[PDB]
């Protein structure tokens, strides 16, 4: 019944370094276990960086090592991770684990992403797609909000408050020309249901701390 | 740093059949070999303790079995659910490492995408710029081709696109393509179309609007 969670930053300049705190809830890390950090990059396998024993215990990975030290606050049930020197490479999602017995890892974090770039933070602007002009068809019609020039990434996208799942396809973002993210989430609906029903996407921006919500009509 | 290699790296399955991966090893890591089950924007998975013990909540068509330098992960049968990435890790030495991945594509019976086209919003010309977008619903095989036509011409560099991951339901891709273009050329044109060349159509389909 154990869960952990991961917060820190979402962007941070190269040649800066890296700050990540992981919050464990149901269980004291004083007492048992020894917790873990592990990265994945973007389309790539999964990296072990160390661990923190309950007794205060630390090792590392060899390499990226120098970089990295990995300290615990006992009092608030958590336990941190420090990255320095960070390039391009470092940008990846950052995992919260539990070494458990025989090294095999039975509890994950939900993940957080860092990602490293000079760049400043923006600032989505959340414009409506119209759905299709026939609604005397009856078949199946498709909206969507579209979310564009943000930075960095991610964003979340929920429709009705998370009450409409069903049928909802957000596409991942593609950077734009202009250096900025960009997306477009869409889901499909019975044609009938338009006028009847109303569609509100959920927009929401951590780094920018950015909600927009947008009701969706022809 | 041990080191583990698995194959295939991409695998490309029919539904309800099996499926199998294999993980060799740099050294005989003994009993001590776990494998992990990574669907898209999620934490990895445990699958299997070390060698092949269940999890208390895996599904018997998974599997595994291995001993020394050689392991083996066995779908018994694949199902939708299924449509992930899979890792194997060892669990003998420090440091810990974890295998290069095992995609596994669902081979679904071909279906054709239904196509949408959206006009851009009357709040984002006032911003000076116009977006169109072209909607590929579900579709399988991912491969298709989008073709944009403003004022029957064909249009290049002007278009970016985006496909999502593989629905664990009906197992089917999604596609969008967006056509960016300045309000002052924007309105300098009538009609603009989205061309659409699937597996699934037996002609070209193109959805289009005007003003």
């Amino acid at each position: 019944q154990v869960q952990l969670q991961e917060s820190g930053p979402g962007l941070v300049k190269p040649s800066d370094t890296l700050s990540l705190t992981c919050a464990v809830s149901g269980y004291p890390i004083r007492f048992g276990y020894s917790w873990h950090w592990i990265r994945q990059p973007p389309g790539k396998g999964l990296e072990w960086m160390g661990y923190i024993h309950y007794s205060g215990y630390t090792d590392f990975n060899p390499s990226l090592k120098t970089r990295i030290t990995i300290s615990r606050d006992t009092s608030k049930n958590q336990f941190s991770l420090k990255l320095s020197s960070v390039t391009a490479v470092d940008t990846a999602v950052y995992y919260c684990a539990r070494k458990d017995s025989g090294n095999y890892f039975p509890y994950w974090g939900q993940g957080t992403l860092v990602t490293v770039s000079s760049a400043s933070t923006k600032g989505p602007s959340v414009f409506p797609l119209a759905p299709s002009s026939k609604s005397t068809s009856g078949g199946t019609a498709a909206l969507g909000c579209l979310v564009k020039d943000y930075f960095p990434e991610p964003v979340t996208v929920s429709w009705n408050s998370g009450a409409l799942t069903s049928g909802v396809h957000t596409f991942p973002a593609v950077l734009q020309s202009s250096g900025l993210y960009s997306l477009s989430s869409v889901v499909t609906v019975p044609s009938s249901s338009l006028g009847t029903q109303t569609y509100i996407c959920n927009v929401n921006h951590k780094p920018s701390n950015t909600k927009v919500d947008k009701r969706v009509e022809p | 740093e041990i080191v583990l290699t698995q194959s295939p790296d991409f695998q490309s399955v029919t539904p309800k059949e099996k499926v199998t991966i294999t993980c060799r090893a740099s050294q005989s890591i003994s009993d001590h070999l776990h494998w992990y089950q990574q669907k898209p924007d999620q934490s990895p998975k445990l699958l299997i303790k070390y060698a092949s013990h269940a999890i208390s909540g895996v599904p018997s068509r998974f599997s595994g079995s291995g001993s020394g330098t050689d392991f083996t992960l066995t779908i018994n049968s694949l199902e939708a659910e299924d449509a992930a990435t899979y890792y194997c890790q060892q669990g003998y030495d420090f440091p810990l490492t974890f295998g290069g991945g095992t995609k596994v594509e669902i081979k679904r019976t071909v279906a054709a995408p239904s196509v949408f086209i959206f006009p851009p919003s009357d709040e984002q010309l006032k911003s000076g710029t116009a977006s169109v977008v072209c909607l590929l619903n579900n579709f399988y095989p991912r491969e298709a081709k989008v073709q944009w036509k403003v004022d029957n011409a064909l249009q290049s560099g002007n278009s970016q696109e985006s496909v999502t991951e593989q629905d664990s339901k009906d197992s089917t891709y999604s596609l969008s393509s967006t056509l960016t273009l300045s309000k002052a050329d924007y309105e300098k044109h009538k009609v603009y179309a989205c061309e659409v060349t699937h597996q699934g159509l037996s002609s070209p389909v193109t959805k289009s609007f005007n003003r």
